[PDB]
RNA sequence: CCUUUAACGAGGAUCCAUUGGAGGGCAAGUCUGGUCGCAGCAGCCGCGGUAAUUCCAGCUCCAAUAGCGUAUAUUAAAGUU
RNA sequence: GACGACCCAUUCGAACGUCUGCCCUAUCAACUUUCGAUGGUAGUCGCCGUGCCUACCAUGGUGACCACGGGUGACGGGGAAUCAGGGUUCGAUUCCGGAGAGGGAGCCUGAGAAACGGCUACCACAUCCAAGGAAGGCAGCAGGCGCGCAAAUUACCCACUC
RNA sequence: UACCUGGUUGAUCCUGCCAGUAGCAUAUGCUUGUCUCAAAGAUUAAGCCAUGCAUGUCUAAGUACGCACGGCCGGUACAGUGAAACUGCGAAUGGCUCAUUAAAUCAGUUAUGGUUCCUUUGGUCGCUACUUGGAUAACUGUGGUAAUUC
């Protein structure tokens, strides 16, 4: 059973659900199901728990933060590469894409870009 | 005594275009596979009941 | 045409508050014979089987719906698919073999199972009625036209559809074909999928060793093996899970998984105990007469068919009688008189040896007028070395000589002895401890009669088990060496079988070896047990005697697999590999609740 | 059934002025929503598989349309039913033909091939005057157009001749006593008379009465009545028949006369 | 879809009378059921009922005149009535027997090649009769009169030009395999 | 013959010389009206019924003898 | 499937028409054998008590016919609504 | 050219309202009313008209020309069988209209639904479960059980008709 | 085809019913060559239901950085082909049943000048701007539950 936001003590309730709220997947449009969920408040009776890293502490936990892993994607819009590379409003931009190489197929090697919107 | 119907076409593209399937199978140039009947509606139903990758199914069963 | 009968407990049936119009206003307790008895009583209405004629008028003036109607199986010449003559045993109905699940086939014994896969199978063509003068590919496709069967078999036809099966039998065979080593599977076929098979098939063993060595575990691995490698179309698996480890098992059942999704058609075959979940997603259920007659009921869901099938009898829909608890022994009994004397033997710690093993024994108790339980995974050493200390090969250093005839069971059973059984019987005796016995295995539900006569190369799985099972209080002999008797029985032959087993060798004063791999079949029949341990092909190590808790305990801290039990029925169910509470008895160790 | 709309129409329900069948399947084509009413309406495909037979099958029709030969009222249409009714012009430019939907005295939409000078207008019953904002007048037709700025003079049960390039009205035929007129629902259907004389009923359900040129008066109501041009002298071109109207005796009459069945 | 009975049954059962006059009718014709002599009464009676409307309604009604004329056309038609009558009266006059005569076995026998009316059914159902250029198998054509100048024996029998049968074609290969080579 | 729709009670004829050994009690059987809608028929009274079938089989083909007993 | 066409395909014994009835109402046996108020038939009237035109059979005959019989609802017959 | 949007007209309708037409029964003759019955005045609500609803006020409305009540193996009509004339009997059922999806009630979405191939609850059923929970409505086509005197293939296919 | 016949008596004439007679539609018995058309779980239980299927949908033209295929090199709206996913539309049509329902349903006739109306068709289109703002899916990666289109 999953825990979501706003819902005091930790018993199991059956909400109503619909579009627009935490563990709903809607199958027809205004379709309402009632489903049960748990609680926001922790006890030993939770089989696992997400922790998010948000301060970072002197040493590095060896299996995750020492890992390094880029992004992959830049923007598809216009006016977020404008804000990135902080580019003029005259400078007509058309070579300030992110090129995203296909590493293999046996063929050669293409960079991809995504198409541009505004 | 014996009555029918005939059409004659200007060019082979006109009767390749406009033609039904099947009257321009009877003497071969095309066929059908697609496969029978039903294989595909099984399929349909068990594709229905997965959500972002059906490759699965539409390989694999 | 068919059967009808009454029945009658429900929720508030009160005889004590309608007056009584079941027996007030039935036919047949009127001219005479009391059909319905009752009084105004404290308990329920009572109604008999046998008179009931059928007609359903007491259901329909009774004051309160109590008394519903059942209608119970008969043979009126209906559908018939096919017979071999007359006298002789008949098949209706061979149902939908619907593709992208596997199809699961689940009944008693000699109920002809088999015989609707060697008609799925095209190799033994349906014959439906009569005799058969009408084949060939048209007058069979025009009796099942209007239905489905017709496209399948113009797709056999044309051999679209590649038949394969698995046989229900391993003797013949390692007998009729042979084998080259390595050589053999290899020139087989091809590739990935056989590496796949075999490594998953959890073996990496008998790559570089001949097949006369090997057992039979090494026998039907390759078999499954080379069936799935082969390249086909359909596919069949009768009987694919006998005389094998219960993890191997497992690991056979989602190797048979593989195959099923993309329009493909599977049918297996099984006398399960819970483990029939992952074999299947359709169950199919047949009833009838044991070697008479055989009906298939329409498929169900595997959860809903299963405990219909073992709930005792379920109907609606039809109907029938008995089925029931048997899974398991619930044979509520124990204590004796005061035991005087025994003795304390002991047999010495050993060690033995083949080619490709190291093979060692720990001494341990052997008393007096007590059983002895052996396991433990295939290929850790058990048959071998009870041949060895009796005479056939060993040994090197020391031994006991049996003081006691000696009594043999076989594991491998594919006799030869041309005339009869009858004649085979003359070589034990049937004088003796004369009063029933033979006839306390099986005489008054099942039949025997129905053990003799008739050959021996005719006979199915089960009752040439339990002709092995007689040639051992057979001969005059009291310590008892028994390998398998589980194999080609179910449950409902089994379990009563086994009870009756140890009831005479304990009873008369006697001690057997039993090498079971069935939970309620070891079980039930256990004592000492006595724990094997160690991996095939290297070494063996029978664990020095313990408790069956604790060597229950031995066997399955290792292999990573538990059962639960069955609140209201007692039953032993399997975990699925790894689950929630498969972690609570992981850690209370406890794979046994409620003795 | 309903809770909505219905989007079917069968064969046996719909109209007998199609001439349908009955071996054929339980649907009819049903035309979708235009400016014409649906027992008024020839759909298109029935036009071309159930009356000039250039097609065979529906699917023919679906592969047709999509070419962009057909037009209706000098636009173009595509789609296999549209609900063309009196006075509308089909035009075929490939095959340089040109149709219009004109009632026989049997009353059903006939074939009245034409010149293409005179299909370059239609004739159309005005029926509403409704003043728009700001001072601008607004007509209203039976083929559902709001041609703004008409003369002040113009009134209901009058026709005007629209010109299909610009629209924007050019001439028209006031209603008068002796003027040509044509009939356009009811028991009588198709015949074509003078007006005669006009009765008034403060209320509803006025009648008009009409005369032919074969001495024969019958009358209609009001609303069934479509004007054609002037007294005996149409403004439009006329099909053979010609609101006669014969009697079933006269028509057998003159079968067996030219014995005609065979050329 | 649509159908109905084109004959119906006599009121009483039996009735010594009218059992001779159907017998002794059927004989003539070589009929095989009352249901063929019945059949024919309907029609006729069914006939002298719309007629008998007609005399009722007035002297020129529109509806008079134009359905008594396409009638009696076709009462002439099939050759059961003449033109030197023509009018409704004679319509009454009319008789069972006259629609038998322009019955195809009839003819066939009355006014052409036959033995007696036994043979000249069987005739037409072995198929050596045409009518214009069309075989039929029905005795039961009612022919009209126009049709009376093409009844012909067919272009494939062995009754004028086309193969044999196989009687004499069989005592043919009698010569051959009979008394020729056995 | 009690009914199984009822379970009223019926009296009913058996039709021809032999007829009732070919019914055997406590067996079902089809019944019908004499032909007279109501009324007791003939010189028998109290009786408005008679058989038709025993077992889905005729009185005509048991007394015939084209079939026999199925039993 | 139908229509169209090769090649085989009729001597009556079989390439087999049945369902009811024969006292009257109502078309057809005061023929022969068996039963003897028994068994059964009979919508109705009535048949059977040792010479049965009505029962059980044989022969013959009558009606309808690829259909015919039986039960029940209902109309006509009913100027007995 | 394509798409979208505001209003008017049009088309397809939808919803209320007018006049006339109905099977058996009096061993059903008086019925209806502050738990609105009939009307007046004002308001609320609704897409709108309206006792539809509420406040205040009046005492009406209906019936031997059969009300009111009860019964119907009563869905209505276009029609069907028989029949000289006049009638009698039947109409579940291919077209049109209506009502309902196990029994009741409530509601979301949308232009349109008080929808059940949507949802929520109660009640009657019935299924799975590791007993913590979860899932369901064949008066759709086939098919099974039951019920009975009584009724078909778990077939082939979007080529036709839409 | 607007038709009658037998039965109360020793015999006759009436009254009157019963029986005989023909059609229609359901069941059932017996029999059965050839040809076309085709009604068919309504009657009783609007009783209960295993399994399978019966509603989905992309054009030149809403959104393509799928590590897909392809490329002739690309992306500078940028390809051609394109699974998946967001978006628009349909799912209120049809099919089925006859349980409810006696001025109700329904039919003919009338009324919106008492109202609402997707859609089509025709009109209506002027008191950082060289283009604005910030998130979600597919996707990538890690999971929980005996089990679910979770
Ligand atoms: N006489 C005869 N009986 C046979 C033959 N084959 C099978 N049978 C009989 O048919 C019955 C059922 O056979 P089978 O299908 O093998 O049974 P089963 O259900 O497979 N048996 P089991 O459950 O023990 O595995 C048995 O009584 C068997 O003896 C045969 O060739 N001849
Ligand atoms: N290398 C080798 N193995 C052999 C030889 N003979 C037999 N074996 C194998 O050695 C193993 C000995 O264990 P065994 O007692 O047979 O096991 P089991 O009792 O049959 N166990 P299970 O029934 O579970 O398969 C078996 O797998 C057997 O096949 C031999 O000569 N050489
Ligand atoms: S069953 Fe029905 S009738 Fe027989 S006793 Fe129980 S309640 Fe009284
Ligand atoms: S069922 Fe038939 S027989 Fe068995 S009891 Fe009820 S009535 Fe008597
Ligand atoms: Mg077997």
């Amino acid at each position: 059973f999953p825990m979501k936001q706003g819902v005091l003590t930790h018993g199991r309730v059956r909400l109503l659900l619909s579009k627009g709220h935490s563990c709903y997947r809607p199958r027809r449009t205004g379709e309402r199901k009632r489903k049960s969920v748990r609680g926001c408040i922790v006890d030993a009776n939770l089989s696992v728990l997400n922790l998010v890293i948000v301060k970072k502490g002197e040493k590095d936990i060896p299996g995750l933060t020492d890992t390094t892993v880029p992004r992959r994607l830049g923007p598809k819009r216009a006016s977020r590469i404008r804000k990135l590379f902080n580019l003029s409003k005259e400078d007509d931009v058309r070579q300030y894409v992110v090129r995203k190489p296909l590493n293999k197929e046996g063929k050669k090697p293409r960079t991809k870009a995504p198409k541009i919107q505004r | 005594k014996t009555t029918g119907f005939g059409m004659i076409y200007d060019s082979l593209d006109y009767a390749k275009k406009n033609e039904p399937k099947h009257r321009l199978a009877r003497h071969g140039l095309y066929e059908k596979k697609k496969t029978s009947r039903k294989q595909r509606k099984e399929r349909k139903n068990r594709m229905k009941k997965v959500r972002g990758t059906a490759k699965a199914n539409v390989g694999a069963g | 045409k068919l059967t009808r009968i009454a029945i009658v407990n429900h929720d508030k049936c009160k005889p004590k508050k309608c007056r009584q119009e079941c027996k007030k206003s039935c036919p047949v307790v009127r001219m005479g014979k009391l059909c319905i008895e009752v009084t105004p009583q404290s308990k329920i209405a009572w109604i008999s089987e046998t008179l009931c004629i059928g007609c359903g008028i007491c259901i329909k003036k009774c004051p309160f719906g109590a008394l519903s109607i059942v209608n119970l199986p008969s043979n009126l010449e209906k559908e018939t698919t096919h017979r071999y003559c007359a006298n002789a045993f008949k098949l209706h109905r061979l149902p939908i073999p619907r593709p992208g699940e596997v199809l699961g086939l689940v009944g008693t014994n000699g109920i002809g199972k088999s015989t609707a896969l060697k008609i799925l199978a095209g190799k033994q063509k349906p014959n439906l009625g009569k005799y058969d003068d009408p084949p060939d590919w048209q007058e069979i496709l025009t009796y099942f036209r209007g239905s489905e069967l017709q496209n399948y078999f113009t797709k056999i036809l044309e051999d679209d559809l590649k038949a394969i099966i698995k046989p229900q039998y391993v003797d013949q065979i390692p007998k009729a074909a042979k084998g080259t080593v390595g050589s053999i599977l290899d020139r087989k076929d091809e590739t990935k999928t056989q590496a796949i098979v075999c490594q998953q098939l959890d073996l990496t063993h008998l790559k570089e060793r001949n097949v006369e060595d090997l057992s039979g575990g090494e026998l039907q691995r390759f078999a499954c093996a080379v069936v799935c490698i082969q390249k086909a179309d359909i596919f069949m698996f009768d009987e694919p899970s006998s005389y094998l480890d219960v993890k191997q098992r497992l690991k056979a059942a989602i190797t048979i998984r593989s195959l099923i999704n993309p329009d493909r058609y599977i049918i297996v075959v099984e006398h399960d105990l819970s483990v029939l979940d992952y074999l299947s997603d359709f169950i199919c259920c047949l009833y009838g007469v044991p070697s008479a007659y055989g009906v298939v009921t329409m498929p169900f869901s595997v959860r809903e068919g299963i405990n219909i099938f073992l709930d005792g009898y379920v109907p609606t829909e039809n109907l029938r009688f008995r089925d029931a608890s048997l899974v398991f022994k619930v044979a509520e009994t124990a204590n004796e008189e005061e035991v005087k004397k025994m003795c304390m033997y002991k047999y010495p710690g050993m060690k033995k040896k083949m080619g490709e093993f190291e093979l060692a024994i720990v001494a341990g108790e052997f008393t007096d007028s007590e059983i002895m339980v052996m396991l433990g995974e295939n290929g850790t050493g058990k048959t071998t070395f009870i041949r060895m200390l009796a005479g056939r090969l060993k040994p090197d250093e020391g031994g006991e000589v049996p003081v006691l005839n000696v009594s043999y069971k076989p594991q491998k059973i594919s006799p030869k002895s041309t005339g009869s059984v009858r004649q085979l019987l003359h070589e034990k005796i049937r004088d003796a401890y004369t009063h029933p016995q033979f006839v306390t295995d099986v005489m008054k539900p099942l039949q025997i009669e129905n053990i003799i006569d008739q050959e021996v190369q005719t006979l199915s799985g089960g009752e040439l088990q339990r002709v092995a099972l007689a040639l051992c209080l057979g001969k005059p002999a009291d310590v008892y060496l028994i390998d398998e008797p589980s194999a080609y029985l179910d449950s409902e032959q089994r379990l009563m079988a086994a009870r009756v087993v140890k009831r005479f060798i304990l009873h008369a004063k006697k001690t057997a070896f039993v090498v079971e791999h069935d939970f309620i079949m070891a079980t039930y029949l256990a004592d000492r047990v006595i724990v094997f341990d160690g991996i095939p092909s290297k070494n063996t190590v029978a664990n020095s005697p313990q408790t069956l808790l604790a060597g229950m305990n031995k066997f399955l801290s290792q292999l990573e697999i538990t059962f639960r039990r069955d609140p209201n029925n007692y039953r032993p169910r399997i975990n699925k590999l790894n689950s929630i509470k498969d972690v609570e008895q992981k850690k209370s160790g406890n794979y046994f609740f409620l003795d | 059934m309903a809770r909505g709309p219905k989007k079917h129409l069968k064969r046996v329900a719909a109209p007998k002025h199609w001439m349908l069948d009955k071996l054929t399947s339980v649907f009819a084509p049903r035309p979708s929503t235009g400016p014409h009413k649906l027992r008024e309406c020839l759909p298109l495909i029935i036009f071309l598989r159930n009356k000039l037979k250039y097609a065979l099958t529906g699917d023919e029709v679906k592969k047709i349309c999509m070419q962009r030969f057909i037009k209706i009222d000098g636009k173009v249409r595509a789609d296999i039913t549209y609900p063309a009714g009196f006075m509308d012009v089909i035009s075929i430019d490939k095959t340089g033909e040109n149709f219009r939907l004109i009632y026989d005295t049997k009353g059903r939409f006939a074939v009245h091939r034409i010149t293409p000078e005179e299909a370059k207008y239609k004739l159309c019953k005005v029926r509403k005057i409704f003043v728009g904002t700001k001072g601008i007048p607004h007509l209203v037709t039976h083929d559902a157009r709001t041609i703004r700025y008409p003369d002040p003079l113009i009134k209901m049960n009058d026709t005007i001749q629209i010109d299909l390039e610009t629209g924007k009205i050019t001439d028209f035929i006031k209603f008068d006593t002796g003027n040509l007129c044509m009939v356009t629902g009811g028991a009588n259907l198709g015949r074509i008379g003078v007006i005669t004389n006009r009765e008034r009923h403060p209320g509803s359900f006025d009648v008009v009465h009409v005369k032919d040129a074969n001495g024969n008066s019958f009358a209609t109501r009001l609303s069934n009545i479509f004007v054609i041009g002037k007294g005996n002298k149409p403004w439009i071109s006329l099909p053979r028949g010609k609101g006669i109207r014969l009697t079933i005796a006269e028509e057998r009459d003159k079968r067996l006369a030219a014995k005609q069945s065979s050329g | 879809w649509v159908c109905r009975k084109t004959y119906v049954t006599p009121r009483r059962p039996f009735e010594k009378s009218r059992l001779d006059q159907e017998l002794k009718l059927i004989g003539e014709y070589g009929l095989r059921n009352k249901r063929e002599v019945w059949r024919v009464k309907f029609t006729l009676a069914k006939i002298r009922k719309a007629a008998r409307e007609l005399l009722t309604l007035d002297e020129k009604d529109p509806r008079r005149l134009f359905e008594g004329n396409a009638l009696l056309r076709r009462l002439v038609r099939i050759g059961v009535l003449d033109e030197g009558k023509m009018k409704l009266d004679y319509i009454l006059g009319l008789k069972i027997e006259d629609f038998l005569e322009r019955r195809l076995q009839t003819q066939v026998f009355k006014l052409g090649l036959a033995k007696s009316i036994h043979h000249a059914r069987v005739l037409i159902r072995q198929r050596h009769i045409r009518v214009r250029k069309q075989v039929v198998n029905i005795p039961s054509f009612i022919v009209r009169l126009d049709s009376q100048k093409h009844i012909d024996f067919s272009l494939r029998s062995p009754y004028g030009g086309g193969r044999p049968g196989r009687v004499k074609r069989k005592n043919a290969k009698k010569g051959q395999g009979g008394a020729g080579a056995g | 013959v009690q009914l199984i729709k009822n379970g009223k009670k019926i009296t009913a004829f058996v039709p021809n010389d032999g007829c009732l050994n070919f019914i055997e009690e406590n067996d079902e059987v089809l019944v019908a009206g004499f032909g007279r809608k109501g009324h007791a028929v003939g010189d028998i009274p109290g009786v408005r019924f008679k058989v038709v079938k025993v077992a889905n089989v005729s009185l005509l083909a048991l007394y015939k003898g084209k079939k026999e007993r199925p039993r």
